[PDB]
């Protein structure tokens, strides 16, 4: 989860379609963060194991 | 200087657009040795401005269409690139979707592409008549094929079945009545068969005399006709040597037809319901489906 | 071989073989295509003949 997935995403961190060129999407940073629940509405909430 | 050559050799190609020699080349400048005039023509052909053609005399090098233009909004270079197989397909047409694959371009470049060249009047779509899926693009100056589309008997990509069905008729009828002409003659059998039959000339003009459609029909149309009524079993044809005469299409041959019977009535099997029943298969004694209580049998004594 | 074929005849009509302008599209090469054309062998013979 601090290296590895870093990595991952690196190797395919750009991404674009054959048909209409000069269209792109880029990655640039990923971020796992702290554990969280979707239980609220639109708002995230700690929780414990 | 090479470029000095090249550029009158586009002179020249300009002047000949058929496309010019080696000889001509030379005449035209004979202080220039030959390997010159060969690395110039690499040149030309390396960067694209000449084409190659091998014909009975020799080596060709013609211009590359680039005067002719349609779609001149963006670049002339893919306009070409999609004119260039539009030409190569030509008369058998080609559909959008061959199109945008052997251009490897996508569907929308190829779309603006199509309709700015049938803006300025170099390409013609024309609706598929063998499959009816998407329109080919064919050249304007070409005269459409007509295996891919157009025919005698399509109408709008319509088959015509009763135009068939009349032609059908009337020929019959009239190998029919040249038939029955040629057996109340009785003057000679060899000559009461000459009579009957009938060149696929005469019932061409008989046709044409009739009017019955306003396309024009050709006599291999008339031919096609005859050669279908063969397949129905009511008329015969006969190859007969003939070098030439009032028909001349065939090289020493003359097709006839004759109206001919039958060889025999219809056979008894048919005049059973049982031979012409389409669940004959699951027939059995004792079950739903058993003679005893058929209703195809019950309608017919009861007819 | 090729000559050999062609002489199954003693006497050869003038062929009417002339060539039919086959210039192909100048397809615009996907990148990954590209990059297995560069890194094929024929590609890096070529260039190095070119020297
Ligand atoms: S349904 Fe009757 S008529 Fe038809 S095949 Fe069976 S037995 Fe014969």
């Amino acid at each position: 989860i601090n290296v590895e997935i870093k990595k991952i995403m690196k190797a395919n961190e750009k991404v674009t379609s054959d048909a209409d060129p000069m269209w792109y999407l880029k990655y640039l940073n990923i971020y796992v963060g702290l554990p969280d629940v979707e239980e609220s509405f639109n708002v995230t909430r700690p929780v414990s194991p | 200087d090479p470029v000095e050559i090249e550029n009158r050799i586009i002179e020249l190609c300009h002047q000949f657009p058929h496309g010019i020699t080696d000889q001509v080349i030379q005449n035209e400048m004979p202080h220039i040795e030959a390997q010159q005039r060969a690395v110039a023509i690499n040149r030309l052909l390396s960067m694209g401005q000449l084409d190659l053609l091998r014909s009975n005399t020799g080596l060709l090098y013609r211009i590359k269409d680039s005067q002719n233009a349609g779609k001149m909004k963006g670049s002339d270079n893919q306009e070409k690139l999609v004119y260039q197989i539009i030409e190569d397909a030509g008369n058998k047409g080609i559909w959008s979707r061959d199109i945008r694959y052997k251009s490897n371009l996508p569907l929308t470049e190829i779309n603006k592409i199509l309709k700015n060249l049938e803006s300025k009047k170099l390409i013609k779509a024309v609706k598929s008549v063998a499959a009816s899926k998407k329109k080919v693009y064919m050249l304007y100056n070409l005269q459409p094929d007509r295996s891919v589309t157009g025919g005698a008997w399509y109408s709008d990509q319509d088959f015509e079945s009763e135009f068939v069905e009349v032609l059908n008729q009337q020929c019959f009828k009239f190998l029919q009545s040249k038939a029955e002409t040629a057996r109340e003659s009785k003057q000679n059998p060899m000559i009461q068969r000459n009579s009957s039959f009938a060149s696929s000339h005469e019932v061409w003009k008989y046709i044409c005399e009739l009017g019955i459609s306003k396309v024009e029909l050709s006599m291999e149309d008339i031919e096609t006709i005859l050669n279908t009524l063969i397949y129905d079993g009511k008329v015969e044809m006969t190859i007969i040597a003939a070098k030439e005469g009032t028909v001349g299409s065939v090289d020493g041959h003359m097709k006839l037809y004759r109206a001919v019977n039958p060889i025999i009535p219809p056979t008894g099997l048919v005049r059973a319901p049982c031979g012409l029943c389409p669940v004959f298969d699951d027939c059995h004694e004792g079950g739903e489906i058993s003679p005893s209580n058929c209703i195809y049998m019950t309608e017919w004594l009861e007819f | 071989e090729a000559a050999n074929e062609a002489g199954d005849s003693s006497q050869d009509e003038a062929e009417d073989d002339v060539k039919q302008i086959t210039v192909r599209f100048s397809r615009p090469e996907s990148e990954q295509a590209r990059q297995r054309r560069v890194q094929s062998y024929e590609f890096l013979q070529k260039k190095h003949a070119e020297e």
